[PDB]
Formats: C-alpha cells, structure tokens, sequence
C-alpha cells in the first residue's frame, strides 16, 4: 500500500503545479522544488514559511488531506517534483517525489 | 526553545457560561498549537489542531482561533463534563513545549468551611511521633489558610496539607492538613490550635485541645 | 486502536527504569511516539519523540544524555528508558503517538505508567484513628509506595466521604488521611496496600 505523489502532468498568468498523495503515512509535510540536485530551489513549504507567489487549493491544514496542489516571468520555466518528507530529526527527509512537471 | 504561556490559570465558571482561554508563544509557530483537555486520573486528550480544526468527535461547544503568538480557545455553553485541566502545545518545531495549563472548575456560591481538630493517639504516641489534623470540609471558593499555633505560637515547616478535587454532588472542596512532631516535643507544649481563613467566614475560626 | 504501557515501576536513584508501549489497530511504522511525563500535581513535560519509521530521535535538552527512546517494529512496541534516575523523576510517563502532517501533536495516548524513584523501601502503612453532623476518620502513615486504597464499612458507606491525595513526607514515606461525616453504626476503615501486600482494618472508636 506505498504512499505515491502523483504528479499528473508531464507540461503545464497563474500556471497549476498539480500534486495529490495515495496515503497520509509515513507523516512529514509536502515540499516543492525546481530541479533535483543539490542546487535544487525551494517553491513551497507546508510545515514553515511564507510564500506569498505560492498559494494551495486545499487546507494544507487538515490532518485528512491529500491534495497538495498549488497555484504559483520566462525565469519561473523548469523541472518541478512534488516531494513527500517524512518527519525527521534534525531534520525531515525525502520519503517519495513524484516524476516531475516541466514549466514552459 | 518557545516557551508558551497560558492565561489564566484557573477560570471559574457555571454550566452554560462561554470560557475563554489564551496561549501565547514566545515566538512565531504560524499555527501549530494543540489544545488538550485532561481530567483527574486520565491521560491527557486531543481536542483542537492546527489553531482551529476539531479532532472527530469532539463537540462544537469548542473551538480556537489564532496564528503567529496568540491564540485561544472557547468553549461555548460549558457542560459539566468540560470541567478540567487545559493544555496548550506547540507543534511548530523541536522541543515541543506545553503551556502552564489553565484549570475550569465549577462557580458556585460561597460556602463557608466546617473546621474539625484530631489529636494524635496513644497508639501513635507509642511509635514516637504525633500528627495533629485539621479538616476543612466541603467550602467554596478553594483559596483557604490555614495556620497552625502551639502554645498560642504560629508553626512553620512542620505541616502539610492536601485538597480533594471539586466534588461531583455540591461543587466544594475538602482540605486536610496534618501537624508533625516529635513525641518528645508533643509533651512539652499545651494548647494545639488551628486557625481559618477563607471568604465565607467574617472573623478566622479556631479549633483547639488541651492535653 | 491503542497504546498499552507496561506497569508501575519502583526505582532506587542512579538506577534505571525501561518502560513500554505496544500499539495495536494502526500501521505503527506510519507514526510518531513521543513520551510526556507529569509529576504529581504538576503540568505535562514533553521528553522526546522517535520516528517509528526510520528510528530518527529529538529529546528534550534537560534530559540529552539519560534517556534513549526505542521502537520495536516488529512488535510494533516504543520503548523508552531513563538513566540516573532522582526523585524528580517521580511522575506518571505517557507513550502518545504522534501524529500531525507538518505539523506535531498527540492524538492517541497511553493509560500512563508510574515511576517511583525513592531511597526508601516498601512498607505497609501503620493505621491510626482520627477519633470522633459530626466528622472522624482514618490516618493511613508511613507508607510506601502509591497507592493505598481506603474503603470504609466494606464499600458500604459511601456519602460524604472524602479520601485525601497523599502527601509525600520528609521521611520519603507517604500519608494520606480518609474522612467520613455522619449523623452525631460501628466504624470501620478497610486500608489496602498492594505494593506490601498489606491490608489492615481499624474501627475508629469515641
């Protein structure tokens, strides 16, 4: 029953980074970053942060839910992964990305 | 570490009042603040995440409100089994840290306590120590002293006390204190007396036996 | 859907006490455990918590370098133990899953478990009679440890009563005091020490 992140778009004014999860365990917040390696750049933050470009359809704050979709210049384009954390110490780790969204 | 801070300690209330109660974070934890409920003898009890959402089941006549420091929680229409202990906690980041607590008990009218003396016994006396008690029973508000004398002398360090929890019938309280000497030192003084204060009483009533 | 803890522990200081926490009706791995402790008459103390999936731990400063939280995930079991234990270390310990998103709390919670860390020694109480609406009564002395319990008349007599929380004496033994208003029968406190194995009935005569 392995929680998945389905990023259902491949390729994407207000562009839509769409994220949903299959489970709520392991528990940890959903992150977002541009690109993968270890210059990645963090978009949004459920657990801590103010984000005021970034916005998210669903209360991120009900214990419940599981859409993490958020509502976000040619400088914006790139790889974006949904990434699931579990909670850590000192701090949370990648559990589970999805496969990536390309903004155009 | 964020140090939370709840106010105020105790709240005093009748069934169907509206009781509020605040929390205060010593820094920003956006809106990660837990309220509890616990009652005598019981683990505590989640009521309230993430500043205002319900946990499944928990009835209407609580909510809270807040974000960044300040924050509350109301409880409408209180009902009997809302008589308790509340805790706030900070869920933002390691340490979590837990408010003080803020107790609800139970307003009634003021009612005065019945005082009672108890020497200590032979029996006792025979083991080489000597408890006197004193009995406060069934008065309303909590706030009592009480003062021991020896000899007409005021005593310090040498009694402890202990309350009962508010009860189920009347909505007062009961409270023991016990007076502990030597047997050696019970033998060489007179008078044992102790003296009540508390807001249903116009002079401080006194309880006393001579030997 | 529970935690069930292990029982009462009765500790000399600089020993160590390990305690337990079975979890059943959940995926345990999915969670959090913390600990929280509560001294008599006292507010909740956070320890520390433990990442049931990949065993990532965070204890609160104060007590970094005494305890160790565990998990079994094969028996899906959280345990903690403290090390060096002193007096104030007396309280009641809760296991609490833990379970918010990005967030922290504590939604399903243990019965509690009793650690007594004392110099002294089990002793059963000495029973002396607070002797005689009038009010008497029942000093239960120099026990050791919590719990007493005190009946009187067999269950029998049950109004008014009131049956003091024990104080803890300079001695490191415990005292407690039973009262009962009546109307100015015989009288009878049924004293029960578990710990000891002691029992004791005393009739508080005039």
């Amino acid at each position: 029953e392995e929680l998945q992140v389905i990023q259902p778009d491949k390729s994407v004014e207000t562009a839509t980074l769409r994220c949903t999860a299959t489970s709520l365990i392991p528990v940890g917040p959903i992150q977002w970053f541009r690109g993968a390696g270890p210059g990645r750049e963090l978009i949004y933050n459920q657990k801590e942060g103010h984000f005021p470009r970034v916005t998210t359809v669903s209360d991120l704050t009900k214990r419940n839910n599981m859409d993490f979709s958020i509502r976000i210049t040619p400088a914006d384009a790139g790889t974006y992964y949904c990434v699931k954390f579990r909670k850590g110490s000192p701090d949370d780790v990648e559990f589970k990305s999805g496969a990536g969204t390309e903004l155009s | 570490d964020i140090q939370m801070t709840q106010s105020p300690s105790s709240v005093s209330a009748s069934v169907g009042d509206r009781v509020t109660i605040t929390c205060r974070a010593s820094q920003g934890i956006s809106s990660w603040l837990a309220w509890y409920q616990q009652k005598p003898g019981k683990a505590p009890k989640l009521l309230i995440y993430a500043a205002s959402n319900l946990q499944s089941g928990v009835p209407s006549r609580f909510s809270g409100s807040g974000s960044g420091t300040d924050f509350t929680l109301t409880i409408s229409s209180l009902q009997p089994e809302d008589f308790a202990t509340y805790y706030c906690q900070q869920g933002a980041s390691f340490p979590i840290t837990f408010g003080g607590g803020t107790k609800v008990e139970i307003k009634r009218t003021v009612a005065a306590p019945s005082v009672f003396i108890f020497p200590p016994s032979d029996e006792q006396l025979k083991s080489g120590t000597a408890s006197v008690v004193c009995l406060l029973n069934n008065f309303y508000p909590r706030e009592a002293k009480v003062q021991w004398k020896v000899d007409n002398a005021l005593q310090s360090g040498n009694s402890q006390e202990s309350v009962t929890e508010q009860d189920s019938k009347d909505s007062t309280y009961s409270l023991s204190s016990t007076l502990t000497l030597s047997k050696a030192d019970y033998e060489k003084h007179k008078v044992y007396a102790c003296e009540v204060t508390h807001q249903g009483l116009s002079s401080p009533v006194t309880k006393s036996f001579n030997r | 859907v529970q935690l069930v803890q292990s029982g009462a522990e009765v500790k000399k200081p600089g020993a160590s006490v390990k305690v337990s926490c079975k979890a059943s009706g959940y995926t345990f791995r999915g969670y959090g455990i913390s600990w929280v402790r509560q001294a008599p008459g006292q507010g909740l103390e956070w320890m520390g918590w433990i990442s049931a999936y990949g065993g990532e731990t965070n204890y609160a400063q104060k007590l970094q370098g005494r305890v160790t939280m565990t998990t079994d995930t094969s028996t899906s079991t959280a345990y903690m133990e403290l090390r060096s234990l002193r007096s104030d270390d007396t309280a009641v310990y809760y296991c609490a899953r833990e379970a918010g998103s990005s967030w922290y709390d504590f939604d399903l919670w243990g019965r509690g478990t009793l650690v007594t860390v004392s110099s002294a020694s089990t002793k059963g109480p000495s029973v002396f009679p607070l002797a005689p609406t009038a009010a008497l009564g029942c000093l239960v002395k120099d026990y050791f440890p919590e719990p007493v319990t005190v009946s009187w008349n067999s269950g029998a007599l049950t109004s008014g009563v009131h049956t003091f929380p024990a104080v803890l004496q300079s001695s490191g033994l415990y005292s407690l005091s039973s009262v009962v208003t009546v109307p100015s029968q015989t009288y009878i406190c049924n004293v029960n020490h578990k710990p000891s194995n002691t029992k004791v009935d005393k009739k508080v005569e005039p």
